[PDB]
RNA sequence: CGAAGGCCGGGGGCUAGAAGGCGAUCAGACACCACCGUAUUCCCGGCCGUAAACGGUGCCGCCCCGCGGCCGGCGCGCGUCCCGCCGGCCGCCCAGGGAAACCGGGAGGCUCCGGGCUCUGGGGGGAGUAUGGCCGCAAGGCUGAAACUUGAAGGCAUUGACGGAGGGGUACACCAGACGUGGAGUCUGCGGCUCAAUCUGACCAACGCGCGCACCUCACCAGGCCCGCGCGGUGGUGCAUGGCCGCUCCCAGCCCGUGGCGCGAGCCGUGCUCCAUUGCGACAACGAGCGAGACCCCGGCCGCGGGCCGCGGGACGGCCCGCAGCGGGAGGACGGCGGGGCGAUAGCAGGUCUGUGAUGCCCUCCGCCCUGGGCCGCACGCGCGCUACACUGGCGGGGCCAGCCGGCGCCCGCGAGGACGCGAGCCCCCGCCGUGGCCGGGACCGCGGGCUGGAACGCCCCCGCGCACCAGGAAUGUCUUGUAGGCGCCCGCCCCCACCGCG
């Protein structure tokens, strides 16, 4: 077991301790700077009915509301559900989204 | 069972054709329907091949329908082929619907099978079993083996929607 | 053994020895 | 009361073993799964138009 | 499902480059053209010859859409009658700090 | 001073929840998953003093190629910006360092070794244990041996193998089906049992396999000749060997010269497509080779020559549409030709010494031959098969068609077969039987008549006798066009004889 990453697998810079979050899939405790974080904006009605709601609406000029959700998962759940992948040694250095 | 998969105009004076109907995917959609029934008939295993005999078998089942319904035998055949064949199937089994060529396939197959099972170990001949099968499928009667098989398939399709 | 449980076992052993030596 | 739909095009093999195919039929754009060999402009007998195929 | 091996292709390229004038983009003439020993070509079999000619005919109708090296050279040397060089805030400060301006 | 858990005395009590209880799962589940729940979690006053208390990196001071981001303060400049300075937190990185991973704001300035101070280690175990001491309410903490045992433990890195790891492909492996096998009788091989011997090899890749056992074969048993009536040696050892075969694998894989990287084991060379390391295109690699393909055999259609065989033509992803190549049409005998042969580098203690005058080393002088017997003996369990269980059938009479290439005339005889001479079945048609283990099925047994051969125990024919079997449990195999299945025919071993294999 040598060192695998320069950040030790987290984003902790000039502090001793950080907050705890609960994984939204399995509910384990994870430090906040380690948890995998994604933000999503979606429509409350699925796009496959997004025009039939609209055509059956009495209010003139209505606009379909949206949902704003920040999903946070642990390492195990992120790998299992394919939010992140295991990468090659060269590829691990890439930070591009 | 559509007009685009039941071939009427391509028939000959007897169903024998020596045709390579299964060399391509959709070629058999232009295969004459009485010959398709003839091909299904010689499917017991001790009767593989033996097409010359099956042509007689079907041929003498058209002089029984003309003497009972009083109508054209080929027409009642088309009616039986259309009536049989599940419209809905089940394949965590969820419901799906069936293509035309498969509806025709399963229909012809179950008519042949019904006659086959009803003639084994019986005095009654296999040709006059085919007469019963064809005249009873085309109507819709529950005594038809193809219609009961269809109903079973559609019930299991409904319970899996 | 996992070293944590070996330590637990050893602590139970030492406490048993102290209790037995307490008599007399 | 079953209805007659008509395949507008073929989208691909769905199940883990081939089998069924996803098709667009038709004034709608309903997507459904079929077991048999479907070409274009085939007529299907739908028992209901209510259910739509996944994905 | 018929992928030409490098052996077909490497011979087909020298054949098309050497005999550009002889090869029409139609196949029978090239079948004859992959036969002569004066346009020297030792093809030790007729199936092989047919495959090579099938790739040669295809190479022919790709150069339409040597004659394209004479003109490429004869267009790299043309000097027009112009010279192609006939506002500033910081370079002005540099021409004053060099010379006349 | 000191996370969390824990302790003493008060208070409070939502949530979650050690312990405990209960529902599942499972061979078991005292666990994982579900449900209920005590201490605890929160406040006050104390105690305890430990964590992967981590940057696994002590503190102060100096020098140190550069390119960026963010935070706080200040200063100059234009007209928010822009360039600096100090202090902090980060990323990349030339040199240098190092066993390397990596560090580089040091882990640099160090075998060319010396700025100051404090702490800790000296192969692996025993052991952070015993004992003594101090501290603590306790749980503990701090300090901390020896006898004895052992040849390695450990670090970082390379290639492979494997993964209930991710990603990309693929095959009758599955899908949709067909035909079966496993249940009955029976042929044959195997194990066991028996025996004077029932000679022996092999356990996906052993078990209709080592090309048809009356003698011979023959290795085995009971007797008997030779040199009743060295020389040999199928002796051993395929774990001492050659050669041939099988298998990994019909998988797409292997590998060289010069250059480049590393102390070195090694590495480089070595996305879109195709059956394919087949190709396009890109690249610290450039250029070659093997395997693939090409090649050989067969068969479809057409010409010249001979008298059908033997010499050539023919098809190429070539044409036309839609987007190296995937699709859809067309003509044509054939459409992406089809069925076979061959078959890389590296290997496996599969097989074979019993095929040889291949053969080392052991042991026998167990050589060669003759008569008779065994290899086939049978409570029983297995593998490959054959024949059925019927009417889509059984029977009687008639009709008529193959290919691998290939004799049949005349009399006797029910037949089987003999003495004497010379150059196809299925299927179709017409009848019979009538759902009854019946006229389905033909094993077992009882007389006869023949053939082979020195010799039946081998095989054939005739009459009679008419078993089990009503479609087969748990399981299980093969297959995509002249294909599955059905039907027969021929050759091989062969005195006779196929339920076998090659066709
Ligand atoms: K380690
Ligand atoms: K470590
Ligand atoms: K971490
Ligand atoms: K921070
Ligand atoms: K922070
Ligand atoms: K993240
Ligand atoms: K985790
Ligand atoms: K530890
Ligand atoms: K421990
Ligand atoms: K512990
Ligand atoms: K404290
Ligand atoms: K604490
Ligand atoms: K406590
Ligand atoms: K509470
Ligand atoms: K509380
Ligand atoms: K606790
Ligand atoms: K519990
Ligand atoms: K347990
Ligand atoms: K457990
Ligand atoms: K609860
Ligand atoms: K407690
Ligand atoms: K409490
Ligand atoms: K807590
Ligand atoms: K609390
Ligand atoms: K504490
Ligand atoms: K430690
Ligand atoms: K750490
Ligand atoms: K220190
Ligand atoms: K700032
Ligand atoms: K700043
Ligand atoms: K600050
Ligand atoms: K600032
Ligand atoms: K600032
Ligand atoms: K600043
Ligand atoms: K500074
Ligand atoms: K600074
Ligand atoms: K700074
Ligand atoms: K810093
Ligand atoms: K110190
Ligand atoms: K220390
Ligand atoms: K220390
Ligand atoms: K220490
Ligand atoms: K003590
Ligand atoms: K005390
Ligand atoms: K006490
Ligand atoms: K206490
Ligand atoms: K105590
Ligand atoms: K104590
Ligand atoms: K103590
Ligand atoms: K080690
Ligand atoms: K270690
Ligand atoms: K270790
Ligand atoms: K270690
Ligand atoms: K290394
Ligand atoms: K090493
Ligand atoms: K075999
Ligand atoms: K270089
Ligand atoms: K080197
Ligand atoms: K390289
Ligand atoms: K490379
Ligand atoms: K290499
Ligand atoms: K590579
Ligand atoms: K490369
Ligand atoms: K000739
Ligand atoms: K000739
Ligand atoms: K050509
Ligand atoms: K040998
Ligand atoms: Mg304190
Ligand atoms: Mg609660
Ligand atoms: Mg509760
Ligand atoms: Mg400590
Ligand atoms: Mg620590
Ligand atoms: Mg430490
Ligand atoms: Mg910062
Ligand atoms: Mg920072
Ligand atoms: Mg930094
Ligand atoms: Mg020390
Ligand atoms: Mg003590
Ligand atoms: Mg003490
Ligand atoms: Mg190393
Ligand atoms: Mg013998």
């Amino acid at each position: 077991m040598p060192v695998k990453r320069r950040n030790n697998g987290r984003s902790k810079y000039n502090c001793g301790h950080t907050n705890i979050v609960r994984c939204q899939n399995c509910h384990r405790c994870v430090p906040k700077d380690k948890v995998i974080k994604r933000f999503t904006i979606r429509n409350i009605v699925d796009n496959t009915i997004a025009d039939d709601v609209l055509n059956a609406c009495v209010i003139q000029g209505f606009a379909i509301p949206k949902l704003y959700n920040k999903v946070q998962y642990c390492v195990s759940c992120s790998i299992h559900n394919h939010i992140v992948r295991v990468r090659s040694r060269e590829d691990r250095k890439i930070r591009t989204p | 069972s559509l007009e685009a998969y039941i071939s009427i105009d391509n028939h000959s004076f007897v169903p024998h054709s020596a045709g390579r109907w299964s060399a391509k995917r959709f070629r058999k959609a232009k295969c004459p329907v009485v010959e398709r029934l003839t091909n299904s008939l010689m499917m017991h295993g001790r009767n593989s091949g033996k097409k010359l005999m099956a042509m007689k078998t079907v041929g003498e089942a058209f002089e029984l329908i003309n003497l009972y319904t009083g109508k054209n035998p080929v027409q009642v055949l088309v009616d039986a082929v259309a009536n049989s064949g599940p419209r809905e199937d089940s394949c965590r089994r969820q419901s799906v619907d069936v293509s035309p060529l498969r509806r025709v396939n399963i229909g012809i197959y179950n008519i042949a099978t019904g006659a086959r099972k009803a003639a084994f170990r019986k005095v009654r001949p296999f040709a006059e079993c085919l007469a019963e099968e064809i005249m009873n499928a085309a109507a819709g009667a529950d005594k038809s083996y193809a219609i009961s098989q269809r109903n079973s398939v559609e019930r299991i399709a409904v319970s899996n929607r | 053994m996992r070293a944590k449980w070996a330590k637990k076992r050893m602590r139970k052993l030492k406490r048993k020895r102290r209790h037995m030596k307490a008599r007399s | 009361e079953p209805i007659n739909a008509r395949v507008i095009e073929v989208l691909g093999r769905t199940s883990s073993r081939g089998g069924i195919t996803q098709v667009k039929v038709e004034k709608r754009q309903i997507i459904r799964n079929v077991i048999g060999p479907v070409r274009k402009d085939d007529i299907l007998v739908l028992m209901e138009s209510e259910r739509e195929a996944r994905r | 499902g018929k992928v030409r091996t490098k052996t077909i292709k490497r011979a087909a390229r020298k054949i098309v480059e050497n005999n550009y004038e002889s090869l029409k983009p139609k196949d029978f003439q090239n079948n004859k053209a992959i036969c002569s020993k004066r346009n020297v070509a030792i093809i030790p079999s007729k199936r092989l010859r047919n495959k090579v000619a099938g790739y040669v005919t295809t190479l022919m109708n790709r150069v339409v859409k040597r004659l394209q090296e004479e003109e490429r050279e004869r267009r790299d040397n043309y000097a027009p009658k112009k010279s192609e060089f006939d506002v500033s805030g910081a370079t002005q400060q540099m021409i004053d700090s060099i010379g006349f301006k």
